[PDB]
Parts: C-alpha cells; structure tokens; sequence
C-alpha cells in the first residue's frame, strides 16, 4: 500500500513517470490524454491513498484528484479499516480532550454581532483539530451516548454545539450544498469517504458492507466541520434520525436523486443499527 | 425518446446456458416517427467507473428490446473478471446501453452475480420469484403520446422454473395491465399541473403466496406555464421617504408560475428580469432583486408544487435629502411569457426644522461628563442613511460648560457637563447657546436656542473619595460618595436579586437609566472611569457573562469594577 506522497516521492525520483503525470495534469487542468493513461495506469501514483489525520493530506487529496477524470458514488481514497455526562466528564478529566475541547468551545461561542450569530470557517477549523487528533473511544462517548428522555437527547444534540456550525438561515437545496461540497477537495474526499462505508445492503445481515461498524462511524464524524455536516433532527429519546442542513424543496425534476441523497442520512438502517448497537 | 428508467436489476449466477433470456428494456417515444433502437457498451464496468473487459456473453434483441445470454458461464470468466476489481468484492456489475452515461441519452444496466449455482424451484420464496430487490422507479414526462414502459416477469426465473403457477395484478386511473401479456401501459397522455405522483400495489399471486408490492410513477414537466399574476396586480406604490439607506426593500410583489422546469442552476438563466430604461437617476438610484419559492397548490384533492416568483424593489445609494421627485418604473418579464409590471415610486425631501427653545436646568453639585438633554430632529427615529451632527455656540464666549456629542444610532444629540469651575461660578448662571443642527450630505441646515439655568447649592465630597461611582461594594459608601459620570452629585445604587447569574446584578452606577444600560453610547466612551460597567475591554472574577461587543452582559452577586487596571469583581 502506497500513499500519494510516497506516490510522488517515487514519481519525481523518475523521468518518465514525471513526465507523463505533468503531461496528463496539463491536459485535464485525442491522444495526449489517451497515452498518459495507458502509461500511468501502472504508475505507482494510480491507486495511491491517503490517511486520516496523516500530515499534508490536502496534498495527498490534490494529487489524487489531479489524476482522476471527469457521478452519484465515488471512490474512497482512505486506508479502508446519565451517559452523556459520563462522557463529559471523562472527557474533563483527561488534559488533551479539554484543552482542545474548550478550544472550540471559546471559538464557538463569541457571538460577534447581533447579526453574524458566530465565525463560521474558524468554528469549523477547530471542530476539525477536535476530531482529527483525539483518539476515539473519547470523540464516539460523547457524540454517541444512548438517552431515555429529553435533557439527554439535548445535550447529545448540542454537543457539536449546532447553534453556530449546523443551522443556517434557510435550508438550501441538498443538491448545490452536494455540488458546493464536490467543488472543495476535503469535503468531496470526505463524502466518498462515507459514501464507501455507509451504504445499505441487502446480503449483509445488518445491512452493512463487511459487517463493519467502525468504518461507518468514522465515516460518518470525518464529516464533522464541513458544509455537508450533519446533526440531529430534534430532542426526541429513542427516535434518532441524522441529517445535514438542507430539504428537498427547489429541486425541479431531480427530486428523486435529492430524496435518495437524503435517504443517506434520514433513512439507513446500516448507520441506525451501528449507532444502537453501540449504544447497547 | 427516453429510457423509463436509470437501473434495471438482473440476478446471474454460474453455469448458466447460453440463449437464456435475461430482462426486457422499455423507451418510450415522443413523436409519432421514432423507433427505439437499442446498442450496448462496450466494456463490461465494474465498481466506480472501472473497466474490466469487453461483453462477450450477452447479446440483445432491438426489437423486443430482450437482453439475453450469448454465451454460457463458468467459474474461469468470473475469477478472471474478479482479479480487475483492483481489491474490491466482485458484488455488481453494470452495462451501458445507447439508444441513438446517463438518463435519457443513456441507460446502465446491473447484474448482481452470485459465486453459487442456480437453487431450485422449491428452494426459492416467491418473494424472490416475482419482484427483484430494487423496487422501480419510473420516469415520464407530461403531455407524451403514451405506450409500455414496464413488465412484471422474471425470465430466467420462469425459464428455469416453469412449473410455477404465477399470476400479476394491477389495482379512473389511465394504467393498465394487459391480460395474457403482463406488460404494462397507459391510455393517455398525462401532465404534472394535474397529478404529479401515482403509487400503486401491484399484486402477486404464486399458486402459495400474495404478494404486495408498491408501484411508483413519476410525472416530469415542461415549460407550459406562462407567468401569472395572483389576483390582478400589475403595478406597486411606494414612497421613499424616510430611510434612504444605500439598500432597502422598497416595493415587493409576487408572480405565479406552474412551470418548474427552470430548476436553480439554470434558474438565472431563464426567468429574466429587466429594468426598462428611460432615466440615469433610477439606473444609479435602483435595482430589482428576484427570487422564487416553491409553494403547494391542490388540483383535485392532491398536493402539486409550482414557483411563486418574487420581485423586490432595491435602493442603490444613500439618496439626500434634496431629492424631490416622482417616476414609474417598468419591469421585463421573461419566461423562456412575456410580462410587464410597473412601479409607482414616489421620493420626498424632509424638513429638518427644530423645537426652537429647549428651556432647562442643571444642579450645580453635577460633576465632569454627566448627561442632561437631548437635542434631536423632529423625527428622531425616522433617518437611517443621512449623517446629521450637532455642534454649539457660545454667546458670551467667555462661560463655555457644556458641549453635545452626536449618537448615530438615533442621529441625537446629547448634553454632556465639559468644566466644573465655568458652572460654578456665580456668574455663568444663565447661559445662552445656538443649538446648531448641521448636515453633512447636503448643507441644509437649522439653528434654536438653548436657556440653561445653573440652579442649586454646592457641597465638598468626603476625603477618601475615589474618581469613579463602580469602585465602592456597599450601598452606603456608593450613594455617601459622588463619581464621575452623575448629574447628581451623588451615585446611585440599584439592587438586584438573588437568582444566580443575572442582568439584574446589584451595582453602583452614576445614573441607573444610563451606565447599567447594556449599551456604551458616545458619551461614556469618551474617557474611561464614567461607565466600566458597559464599556470596559477587561478581565471578570466571578461568575458571569460578557458583553456581546464589550461590557458585563450578566454578573452574579455584587459586581465592581477597577477601571485603572481594566478588572472587575463579582461576587456575594
Ligand atoms: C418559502 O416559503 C416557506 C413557506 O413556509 C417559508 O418558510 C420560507 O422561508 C420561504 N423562503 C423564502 C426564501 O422566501
Ligand atoms: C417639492 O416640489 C414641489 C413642486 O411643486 C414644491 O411644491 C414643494 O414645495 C417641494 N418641496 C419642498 C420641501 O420645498
Ligand atoms: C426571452 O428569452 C429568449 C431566449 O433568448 C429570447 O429568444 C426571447 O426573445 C426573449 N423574450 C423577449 C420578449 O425578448
Ligand atoms: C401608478 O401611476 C399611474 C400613472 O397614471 C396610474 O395610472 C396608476 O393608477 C398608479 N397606480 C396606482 C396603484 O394608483
Ligand atoms: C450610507 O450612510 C451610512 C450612514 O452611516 C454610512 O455609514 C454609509 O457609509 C453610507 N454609504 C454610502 C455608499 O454612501
Ligand atoms: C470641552 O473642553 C475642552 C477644553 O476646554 C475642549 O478642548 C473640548 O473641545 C470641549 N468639548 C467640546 C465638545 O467642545
Ligand atoms: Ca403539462
Ligand atoms: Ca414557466
Ligand atoms: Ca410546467
Ligand atoms: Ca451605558
């Protein structure tokens, strides 16, 4: 298994290889084309991956998307492996969680004016230094905690702290807030990261591919800090429905591709039953 | 033509016979000349966009629209097939079929294959003898020449089980079941502005089991609505009188539309609104801004969507107060039908004249920076982008006390004491100013006069007084002392409760209508030891919350505050 920077490292250590990975991003960004792929389709750089929390992973993600060519699923390019209170305090007795942890919350919570409610893009830069660098048995107690009434479910919901990063002033479509998220490097890696380990299946007993509930939780808090981050509906106990922030309103004759990107995050059994059975 | 569909659904398995038939495809027509013509791709694609081999083994009848088995399978193909996987399970291939990737130039076809052979007839629910897993999902559009676009059987599963005695059965509605042929059509042509959603239960009968399976159909639109006014509205008055602001929404009115098709990518680029021309004051001076919002209307007792377009009004620029007109603006529809719409706007100047005296007083035991009056506009709280500051004159020029400082929240003035020593004088005891109201924009202006009288007795402070009212803590030392900011003389002490963290925190203030406010106005940010309580970019001891730009926003117990070293006190 080779990343794309030890990829590149052994593309610059050559001349042919170099040449045609220059030559195919001067074409993407007949015949040029067609012989760089026919070349580079055995070059270290093709099927290169990247890491979670690996350092430089913005280039890692931009030398890979460099070589790929111009749609609703894409590949993954990642290594593919009262209770809430507890969970606080576990969190505050521990020095590394309550640092960083009191870090997005005094980011978070400086109203600036009584308009702009809080800085978005540094609330989501220090979620992301939260759920990049703490290990997971922290991260997952905290955001996954099972609740029997109300108060639980508020403080389960107001752990990501949604009065700043999740609501918005409107619900825009989830079309654009998908075509906005594929625009960006981190957040289209991130969404095939939980496209490959999220969907339903109809073989698997608990309609999971590989029976595997850890790579579907981290798919799903790798989102954490991005447009397309989702949260809670509501305070509901046992009722536990996840979405991000948009509906299926303006979408013209793509309703149903909307509804069915939906379905993702309202309605799969795979990530409903992975939440409970961590819970249990 | 068009593909009903994006996905069909197809279940193989090992070994099976060349010839055998796989599953139907469907394209229906638009016009009455066109023939669906059906050519396969050319690789058989794997897992996300992934080539692994040529299609050898099925072939297609364009004319019953049949995929079929050209050749036989083993387990040789597939675990050559399974190497170009490239360390992904081999779980779903897929096909692209042309037909003159995706919906409608274009159709991908799945094949779900399995490592095992064929299982029996007796082995199988007939669950799995009547429907595949996917669930279809159809796609039609409006106002089409109709035909069939679906048909219920599993082939290789009556042509590998033949015995099985298996019925289907559909439930004014224009679809139909034929009998002896289990394709499915439609009488006539549909639309969307009638019915956009058609669910059924198609019903399976295995010599045995019933079967219920719920049947979508989706409607599709054209552009077959021009725009419409809800109820006869062409045209919108409005004045432009007070704001004036570089933008507010002046007029504002509402366009219908049943026509969808223009979705939000393309939305700009068709519903087109264009400002008439005809003067270069409105072209600097306005603007119109759209949008629309889909809203739900009912046909005959359904729930259909449509666009309620909505055009608003928009200010350019801060507009003066010389501006003295009128005009009617015209408004280009286009929905590529052709609408006009028209606004009556009407800006009119403001008079900026005073109350001409403002008769008042003052004690003489006030301090330096405490407030007395307002001097203000007629309507105070009328301007929003017109900037109108407030000076003073002098008549003697010889007894200067008091000075007025500009809030442009209110564009208001305010009676601040500037010197202690002019008021206590006996000389300087009734004083004359030309309160003069002045403009920036344009140099309109107004003046009125200002009688103060220095009125009362004056006596000495104690000896240990500090320069601020928040440094005492007691009651008794606050109201027994006399700081800065109080007109009085003395400071005042407002008492609060004991409700945990509060706004009402129980303080020393100069004046309790004016430090512990929750707003640093002009005058208590001039120097700071007038209002730290409001004004302060400080440090807090004691539970409690901070101002939104700056200041105590909620405190706990009794709250004081050091304004030299920036730091304040709460605490019981
Ligand atoms: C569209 O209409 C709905 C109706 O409830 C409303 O909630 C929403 O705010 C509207 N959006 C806009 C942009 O007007
Ligand atoms: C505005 O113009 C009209 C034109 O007749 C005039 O009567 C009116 O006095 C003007 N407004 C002011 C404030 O002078
Ligand atoms: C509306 O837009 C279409 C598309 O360019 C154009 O052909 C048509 O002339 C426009 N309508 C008017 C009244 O100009
Ligand atoms: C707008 O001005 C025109 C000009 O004569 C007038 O006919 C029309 O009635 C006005 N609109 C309204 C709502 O009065
Ligand atoms: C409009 O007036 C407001 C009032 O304070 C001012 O802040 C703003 O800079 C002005 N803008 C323009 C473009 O004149
Ligand atoms: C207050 O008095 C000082 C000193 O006499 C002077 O500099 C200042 O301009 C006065 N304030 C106003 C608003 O004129
Ligand atoms: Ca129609
Ligand atoms: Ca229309
Ligand atoms: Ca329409
Ligand atoms: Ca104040």
């Amino acid at each position: 298994p080779v990343d794309c920077v030890r990829a590149n490292e052994l593309c610059a250590a050559e001349s042919n290889c170099s040449s045609r990975y220059r030559t195919l991003r001067q074409c993407l960004a007949n015949k040029e084309c067609q012989a760089a792929l026919e070349v580079l389709q055995e070059s270290p750089l093709y099927d290169c991956r990247c890491k979670r929390g690996m350092k430089k992973e913005l280039q890692c993600l931009q030398i890979y998307w460099s070589i790929h060519l111009g749609e609703f699923y894409e590949a993954s390019p990642y290594e593919p492996v009262n209770h809430c209170l507890d969970a606080a305090k576990a969190c505050n007795l521990n020095d590394n969680c309550k640092k960083l942890r009191s870090s997005y919350i005094s980011i978070c919570n400086r109203e600036i004016s009584p308009t702009e409610r809080c800085n978005r893009r540094k609330c989501h830069k220090a979620l992301r230094q939260f759920f990049d660098r703490v290990p997971s048995e922290y991260t997952y107690r905290m955001l996954f905690c099972s609740c029997q009434d109300q108060a639980c479910a508020e403080r389960r919901r107001q752990t990501i702290l949604p009065s700043c990063s999740y609501e918005d002033k409107e619900k825009p479509n989830c079309l654009d807030l998908r075509g906005v998220c594929r625009t960006d490097h981190l957040c289209r890696s991130r969404l095939a990261d939980f496209h490959a380990n999220c969907r339903a299946s109809y073989q698997t007993v608990t309609s999971c591919p590989a029976d595997n509930y850890q790579a579907c939780l981290g798919s799903y808090a790798g989102m954490i800090g991005f447009d397309m981050t989702p949260n809670y509906v509501d305070s509901s106990p046992t009722g536990i429905v996840v979405s991000p922030w948009c509906s299926c309103r303006g979408s013209g004759n793509m309703e149903e591709e909307c509804e069915k990107f939906l379905r993702d995050f309202t309605e799969n059994p795979c990530l409903r039953n992975a939440i409970q059975a961590f819970g249990n | 033509l068009y593909f009903s569909r994006d996905a069909y659904w197809e279940k193989l398995y090992v070994d099976q016979a060349a010839g055998t038939p796989l599953l139907y495809v469907h394209a229906l027509r638009d016009a009455p000349e066109e023939v669906p013509s059906f050519r396969l791709g050319q690789h058989l694609y794997g897992t996300y966009r992934t080539r692994l081999h040529e299609n050898n083994w099925i072939c297609i009848q364009e004319d019953t629209g049949l995929l079929y088995l050209n050749r036989s399978l083993d387990h040789s193909s597939w675990e050559k097939l399974s190497v170009r996987n490239h360390g992904f399970p081999l779980l779903t291939v897929y096909l692209k079929v042309f037909l003159s990737c995706q919906w409608p130039g274009c159709a991908r076809v799945y094949f779900s294959f399995f490592n095992t052979s064929f299982p029996a007839c007796s082995s199988l629910k007939p669950r799995e003898l009547c429907f595949p897993e996917t669930r279809p999902s159809f796609r039609i559009r409006e106002n089409r020449p109709p035909g069939t676009f679906h048909q219920f059987r599993l082939l290789p599963v009556q042509f590998l089980c033949p015995n099985i005695s298996v019925a289907y059965r559909l439930l004014g509605l224009p679809f139909r079941c034929a009998p002896d042929s289990l394709e499915v059509s439609t009488r006539w042509a549909l639309d969307r502005e009638q019915r956009e959603k058609y669910e059924l239960v198609a019903v399976c009968t295995v010599h045995e089991e019933v079967v219920m399976v719920p049947f979508p159909v989706t409607v599709y639109d054209e552009d077959d609505s021009a725009p419409t006014f809800p109820a006869g509205v062409d045209t919108a008055s409005a004045v432009v009188e007070f704001k004036r602001k570089e933008d507010t929404v002046v007029a504002t009115l509402r366009v219908f539309d049943a026509d969808v098709v223009p979705a939000s990518g393309e939305l700009v680029r068709r519903y087109t609104s264009t400002l008439l021309p005809g003067d270069t004051w409105a072209q600097q001076t306005f603007r119109v801004e759209h949008w629309p919002n889909e809203t739900s209307v009912q046909a005959n007792g359904s729930f259909v969507r449509a666009t309620v377009h909505d055009y608003r009004l928009v200010l350019n620029r801060n507009l003066s107060i010389s501006e003295n007109r009128t005009m009617q603006l015209a408004v280009l529809v286009n929905d590529s039908g052709v609408l006009l719409l028209h606004f009556n706007v009407s800006v009119l100047p403001v008079s900026l004249h005073l109350p001409s005296t403002y008769s008042l007083s003052v004690s003489r035991r006030a301090r330096r920076f405490a407030q007395i009056g307002k001097v203000c506009v007629e309507n105070c709280q009328a301007f929003s982008g017109i900037n109108v500051q407030y000076k003073l004159h002098s008549s003697g020029a010889n007894c200067s006390t008091l000075g007025v400082v500009t809030s442009a929240e209110d564009t208001s003035g305010i009676l601040f004491v500037n010197d202690t020593k002019a008021l206590r004088r006996p000389k300087c005891a009734e004083l004359h100013y030309m309160v003069v109201a002045t403009d920036q924009q344009t140099s309109r202006q107004a003046q009125a006069q200002l009688l103060v009288t220095v009125e009362g007795s004056y006596v000495a402070e104690e000896a240990g007084c500090p320069l601020s009212c928040a440094v005492s803590k007691r009651r008794l030392e606050c109201e027994e002392c006399g700081g800065l900011g109080s007109p009085t003389g003395r400071c005042e002490w407002r008492q609060g409760d004991g409700k945990g963290i509060t706004r009402n925190f129980s303080t020393c203030s100069p004046s309790t209508k004016t430090c512990p406010d929750g707003h640093c106005d002009v005058v208590e940010t001039q120097d700071i030891n007038i209002c730290p309580q409001d004004c302060l970019r400080g440090s807090i001891v004691g539970g409690h919350e901070p101002g939104e730009p700056r200041g105590i926003k909620a405190g706990y117990g009794t709250c004081n505050c050091f304004p030299e070293e920036e730091k304040c006190f709460c605490e019981p």
